[PDB]
């Protein structure tokens, strides 16, 4: 905004985004799906839910 | 003279547990 050899001035426009939490979860586990093997009319099959 | 190798018994313990629904 101003520039002299002994004096300056500046302006900055900052925008912020604040997330507001509804709930926070701390003690968490990932799932892993191993399923089961089945043998049927000669064919080996992997089964999963 | 006669030299022979007699088998002798031994074991290792193996434990197993289930995984409900495979999860
Ligand atoms: C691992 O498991 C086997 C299970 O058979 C243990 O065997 C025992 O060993 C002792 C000697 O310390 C014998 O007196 C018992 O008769 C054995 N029988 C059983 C069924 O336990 C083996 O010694 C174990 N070793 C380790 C490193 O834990």
């Amino acid at each position: 905004t101003h520039s002299s050899p002994t004096a300056t001035a500046w302006e900055i426009g900052l925008y912020y985004e604040l997330v507001i939490p509804k709930h926070i979860y701390l003690n968490n586990w990932n799932v892993v799906n191993i399923g089961h093997l089945v043998k049927s009319a000669g064919q080996l099959t992997h089964v999963t839910i | 003279s006669l030299r022979m190798q007699h088998p002798v018994p031994k074991y290792v313990e193996v434990n197993m547990t289930s995984i409900p629904q495979g999860v």
